RNA sequence: CCGCACCUCGGAGAGGUA
């Protein structure tokens, strides 16, 4: 049994930073990223471990598709024929499990992923506190000007974004300008949700 | 952040900004290793090879 | 027995037979990821 | 070529078959490995293999078809069920899956399901369209399950006393409260035999949890039915898993309009197991029981009910009191206010070798008029009014002397008037 | 030139032999070093070396042949067992392996095993083809083990009282509940002597774990059998390893159709050792007991059972109550609902110097009709009904005064009528 | 990682090669 990661997931957790599930998700995502950066021409490798005593196993997966794009991570429907073609397009999980490769140097990016997910959890806590103390017009500072989206800043490890369709068509913003906007909903964006703000 | 070093001190897992500075063999030259010497400063603990 | 006979047929045709296993399919995929064999 | 057929065969015939096929020495090998090698050699020829078992869907998505002979325990020869097959047929935990299987190929460790032929002992077309157990309208016990056989054996006296004290019907939810060394094993065996003889259509399931292996092998070789047991040598997690598998199978069978009866003499042991396997929450009630430890056994107990659309779920469990542990006392006091039938047994009468030592005064059945006629209810009321003044041992002696006069309770009631 | 024979000889004879052979000064050398040197010198001449011991497979795959005189303590001078021979002969932990050995070459530290000649003190052909203990059909206690000597000795009074209170048979799983300073040592010694005298075929085993060295050396020099012990000077891991080796040897003997009787006096100490060596799970029960701490001792206790195919395993443990620690009370309350025999001892009777101070009222055996005849059971029932109204001290005095009149209980039974 | 215990990638010098 891997007592090293077990002591970490048992001790560091339970302090509102690790909910016993996001910590395991971050650890398996970091292991997957390490295995991806280890191979040269083999991308999109995943790993799932959701048990204390149970060790982790690296099962490289392919993308089920009827085309030949990305020949390094694509598989055909004849491999799903064993399941009577039940594997619909858009879902990619099936393959034989291969040899796992654990190492102490792989913890470098693992710690980075862990602290990034802790920062994301702290951002979620700040969002919860904002919702607890919402109901007033706020001001924010823009950071970047992307396509059909801007950003807001309130320096308490918080952040907000405004959709361009909700803003004025004539007004274009620039970093350093204060923006007045009331937030109404938070959609679950990938790699962490973000508070969406609307003016119209 | 001083919290990450506490975590690094909690578990034995290595975590640092590793840069490669190993002694390599120059180009052209070759040969067979016939002797290896190791000198360690006083106080510092010796390693397996030493 | 030779790799040429297996490379003459596509991986989809090889997966359509119960004689091949999961480990064999994984090895074939790992060999084909290098663009050396099993390229249709 | 069936999995259970090859599993029920003895070791001698399997070793002989393996030696005739010309394989590695099967004497120093497990039965499961022998069956695995035989199935591999048979599938190499080209024939189809079939299997069966109750589905157990894990948290990751995949499922396993556990076998009945292993009391639904994780074995190496389990049938792997991919999540795609679960998504196609909308399978759930408890659904028996009897269909064509294949041996695990290179790199695999579990048998794969190629095509399902039978679902819950029925066609999959009838199982795809079914009414859930949560949608069934609950009602009181309507159909009477007369425990009295009427043959006239001395074993039928317990069933007769039970029928005269607390009648049991289809879907009845009762508790047999009894201190240790009261005679619960013999009473449970008599109940099972009476149910098997009088009502052979009712599926009988004797679930044992945290019991002795001698009692297990005595129960298995005595009753004519399916016996799922889990001795104390297994951890509480295995007990909880076996209980969940059994209750899921029972619910899935009831959903197919079947009369399932579960005789689990482990309600207190199951509560202890749940309290042991529950993570610590920092809030401990009186008796060492967690605030959420009793929720799962309370729901398991209350799951028993009578279905009007078809089928029934009868659960007759025995409880323990005066065990020297206050935890069992708190468990009994909490479970008393939940059910609607209590069968108390007296240790004082049991020490006198007077069976059945049933507390006739404290016994009773809620809404008993739905399982007994008006004249039968009046006769029971008269018997209660005659028995109540006498003492417990005196009442037992009176009942024994009265039942010794005739063979059936009908003649007794006719002669009493 | 066996290893056990050379280890049983005193140091003086070994030094004399080493000086006669013409080696270096052995006075300042260890006995094991003397054995190693004389084995090297004897193998130099060309003679073969033989050894034996019970196999102890490690986690890495290989194992060693430990000796019984050292409680299977890890030692640098033992018979190394390569994983190749383990895979070849299907060896497991507990198999007594005897065969030819050789001195270790340069770079080795253990004696290598070449060929096994005898397995479990039997032919290897009968040991390779056998039915495992997990496949043996369990049964209740059928055969009777009469502890009564019959020689009319004053020591036989304890055995007579035991047979009158709790008859013990082959495969019985009992418990000796007693407070500290009650007389468990003398009672266990008398039980061991009666077993060795009346039933020599039975394999008597005494496992005194976490006890005083004086009691160990007293037990070894008093009873006629094997006494494997582990004093408190050794860590709890030593206790766990000794218990594992003992239970594996017992299981192997039962599989070899042997009647093994294990007298355990450290069940509470073994449970404490398991609770100490278990990794922190994070959930603590009432009394400081871990969730997975009671699994191993409960399985060790439940291993005892009666085998119909041949042999039996009897385990009579001794419990500890009123020790001032609530952990022992919780352990006793948990293990009480597991066995089917309790032999309680009263401290009030022990304070009056009335030995043995056996609680006759709280004692008893379940399914005692399977170990005694009908008339014997009726006489025991009558004796209990006559004794029950009297007090414990008065009952013990009456029983002593009645048994003192004659030598055997048959005369007392004949005079009672 | 905060507290053990069950009642309703440079500069100088020396030597050498053509």
């Amino acid at each position: 049994m891997n007592k090293e990661i077990l002591a970490v997931v048992e001790a560091v957790s339970n302090e509102k930073a690790l909910p016993r599930e996001k910590i395991f998700e971050a650890l398996e995502s970091a292991l997957a990223t390490a295995t991806k950066k280890k191979y040269e021409q083999e991308i999109d490798v995943r790993v799932q471990i959701d048990r204390k005593s149970g060790d982790f196993d690296t099962f490289r997966r392919w993308l089920v598709v009827d085309e030949v794009t990305q020949p390094t991570k694509e598989i055909t429907l004849e491999a799903a024929r064993y399941e009577d073609e039940s594997l619909n397009l858009g879902d990619y999980v099936e393959d034989q499990i291969e040899s796992v490769t654990f190492d102490r140097i792989t913890t470098q990016t693992a710690k980075q992923v862990i602290v990034q997910k802790v920062r994301e959890a702290e951002r979620a806590m700040v969002v919860d506190q904002f919702r607890e103390h919402e109901g007033e017009i706020i001001t924010g500072v823009v950071k970047k000007v992307n396509r059909d989206n801007i950003s807001l800043d309130l320096g308490n490890n918080a952040e907000a974004v405004i959709l361009r369709e909700d803003m004025l068509p004539r007004e274009n913003f620039r970093p350093g300008d204060r923006v007045r906007g009331v937030l109404y909903s938070v959609r679950p964006e990938a790699r962490g949700a973000q508070l969406f703000v609307t003016r119209s | 952040t001083p919290e990450e070093k506490l975590l690094r001190a909690i578990f034995g897992e290595k975590a640092s900004d590793v840069k490669d500075s190993s002694l390599r063999v120059p180009n052209g030259v070759s040969g067979t290793v016939i002797d290896v010497q190791v000198f360690t400063r006083d106080g510092v603990e010796k390693d397996k090879r030493a | 027995h030779y790799i040429g006979d297996l490379v003459q047929r596509t991986e989809v045709e090889l997966l359509k037979t119960p004689n091949l296993g999961k480990k064999s399919l994984t090895e074939i995929k790992d060999v084909l990821a290098s663009r050396g064999l099993s390229l249709g | 070529m069936n999995l259970t057929e090859l599993k029920n065969t003895p070791v001698s015939e399997l070793i002989t078959l393996g030696e005739n096929m010309g394989l590695e020495n099967l004497a120093r090998m497990r039965k499961q490995d022998i069956i695995f090698a035989i199935l591999k050699q048979h599938a190499k020829s080209g024939e189809d293999i079939f299997g069966d078992g109750v589905l157990e869907i894990l948290q990751d998505g995949f499922g396993f078809l556990r076998s009945a002979d292993s009391s639904y325990l994780a074995g190496p020869d389990d049938i792997y069920v991919s999540p795609s097959q679960i998504r196609r047929f909308n399978l759930r935990t408890g659904d028996t899956i009897s269909g064509k299987i294949r041996p695990p190929k290179e790199g695999e460790r579990y048998f794969a399901l190629l095509k399902v032929n039978e679902v819950n002992f029925d066609k999959p077309e009838n199982a795809r369209n079914k009414i859930l157990f949560e949608n069934l309208t609950p009602l009181h016990a309507n159909s009477r399950l007369r425990m009295e056989r009427g043959n006239g054996s001395t074993e039928d006296l317990t069933a007769r006393v039970l029928d005269l004290a607390s009648p049991i019907g289809r879907g009845q939810r009762g508790l047999i409260v009894a201190p240790p060394k009261a005679g619960k094993t013999m009473l449970l065996q008599n109940i099972a035999q009476s149910i098997a003889y009088n009502h052979p259509d009712c599926v009988l399931m004797v679930l044992l949890i945290d019991e002795r292996p001698e009692e297990v092998t005595e129960m298995q070789r005595l009753v004519k039915g399916e016996v799922v047991a889990s001795t104390f040598d297994e951890p509480a997690s295995r007990h909880v898993q076996v209980a969940e598998m059994v209750i899921e199978k029972a619910k899935r069978l009831v959903e197919h309009k079947k009369d399932v009866i579960i005789l689990l003499d482990s309600i207190t042991r199951l509560a202890r197991a749940y309290n042991t396997v529950v993570p610590a929450s920092g809030k401990v009630l009186t008796g060492g029981v967690d605030a959420n430890a009793l929720h799962r056994p309370k729901r398991f107990f209350g799951a028993a009910r009578n279905v009007e659309e078809g089928g029934s779920l009868t659960i007759i469990a025995t409880a323990l009191i005066d065990t020297g542990s206050k935890m069992d006392e708190v468990i009994y006091e909490e479970f008393k206010g939940t059910g609607n039938m209590e069968l108390h047994l007296s240790r004082k009468i049991a020490e006198k070798r007077v069976f059945p030592a049933i507390d006739y005064n404290r016994s009773g059945t809620r809404k008993e008029e739905l399982l007994t006629t008006q004249e039968e209810l009046q006769k029971m009321w008269i018997l209660r009014k005659i028995i109540h003044p006498m003492g417990e041992i005196d009442a037992m002696e009176f009942l024994i002397n009265k039942l010794a006069m005739t063979k059936t309770n009908d003649d007794f009631f006719e002669m009493m008037k």
